[PDB]
């Protein structure tokens, strides 16, 4: 997820 | 593991290092939609960047991490909201720019009733006088409670800032009794944003 | 003014008393989805009565008008309704007590649509205050919050509410001391036990959709209390 | 009126 992709 | 060895002091000020700013909205049903919408989307990337400085959120995998967030980004920026409403009685102040009135959350259908609940949450954060060494604890709390080796470590970080909390409290001089009273009462108000996200997440969920 | 001048032990055997019974269901001995929700609400339904029967004696509750009563139980009545089961069902492992001639397990839970993320999350709030060690003295204390603060927001008599909820954190205290708690240990195991009341508040909120689900498909034919109570949230 | 209004009253 982009969620993901930021952390 | 330097989240459990900070001092009361040390987690306040880390805390209160790491506040995300406040940002401006680019400002019918779909004219205001678009600015929460836009505005939220901004507020959520600053708000990954501030999780990520709350002590003890990088110990975790990246899933929990994750799941963390996903649970918790509603009521984030609900208790953000509410807490920068709390100067300005009967206003919700979404933006420096962008600050609405009840009346102006009927335009959305369904709307109208999240915003008297956090009008409520905004005037009892003001009786109290919640101050901005509790609120940044407070939001911590959030991150880490509300999608909660891996859980005794959360719940050993949820205890610091529950100490961090007691600390601010005796430190303003309240007595024995004031610091269980006032700490419980804080606490009890993230029942009532449990139930605002709850509610907005299925508002938003009808798109 | 007279629940405000209970002492800790008092306030505990006031509330230990106020105790409703468990009941049981009309257990049939197969499950249909629709077979398990008539189960379940009519359980429900009954133990509403009841719990209309303890409001009235949590101290502090009479002194509200019979509208600010009604609010708070219109608000907080599914929580009420899973804290007790989840209380219940401690001592069985994987396991919902719902009455003790009906005890589940997640794979039960699947018979109905959308009920197993429920049964999930109620599991693991019951395992928590396994872990925990919540005493029966705690859980009233618990349970007598719900009552008081769910719906506390969202109405002079508020001071008075908020009175009382302070004279139950004043007794949640006390008992932890009691127990032989640190003073350091007490503050702690009071914010965990509190914070556990948002995940009660959530478990009620996804039921709650559960339930309007339930209703606007047909499934089981609801009272009209329970339509009362589901209307409320909607 | 309610029924949870009449139970109380009850
Ligand atoms: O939801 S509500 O409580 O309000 C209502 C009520 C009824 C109907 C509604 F439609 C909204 C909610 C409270 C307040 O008003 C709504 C809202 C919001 C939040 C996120 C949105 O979009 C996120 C989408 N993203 C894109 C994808 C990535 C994830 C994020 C859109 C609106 C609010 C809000 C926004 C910013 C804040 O600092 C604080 C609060
Ligand atoms: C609609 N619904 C769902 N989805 N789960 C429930 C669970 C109960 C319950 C019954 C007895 C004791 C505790 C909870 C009642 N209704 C419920």
């Amino acid at each position: 997820k982009i969620l993901h992709r930021l952390l | 593991s330097l989240a459990l060895s900070l001092t009361a002091d040390q987690m306040v000020s880390a805390l209160l290092d790491a506040e995300p700013p406040i940002l401006y909205s680019e400002y019918s049903e779909a004219s205001m939609m678009g600015l929460l919408t836009n505005l939220a989307d901004r507020e959520l990337v600053h708000m990954i960047n501030w999780a990520k400085r709350v002590p003890g959120f990088v110990d975790l995998t990246l899933h929990d991490q994750v799941h963390l967030l996903e649970c918790a980004w509603l009521e984030i920026l609900m208790i953000g909201l509410v807490w920068r409403s709390m100067e300005h009685p009967g206003k919700l102040l979404f933006a420096p720019n962008l600050l609405l009135d009840r009346n102006q959350g009927k335009c959305v259908e369904g709307m109208v009733e999240i915003f008297d609940m956090l009008l409520a949450t905004s005037s009892r954060f003001r009786m109290m006088n919640l101050q901005g060494e509790e609120f940044v604890c407070l939001k911590s709390i959030i991150l880490l409670n509300s999608g909660v080796e891996e859980k005794d470590h959360i719940h050993r970080v949820l205890d610091k800032i529950t100490d961090t909390l007691i600390h601010l409290m005796a430190k303003a001089g309240l007595t024995l009794q004031q610091q269980h009273q006032r700490l419980a009462q804080l606490l009890l108000i993230l029942s009532h944003i449990r139930h605002m996200s709850n509610k907005g997440m299925e508002h938003l969920y009808s798109m």
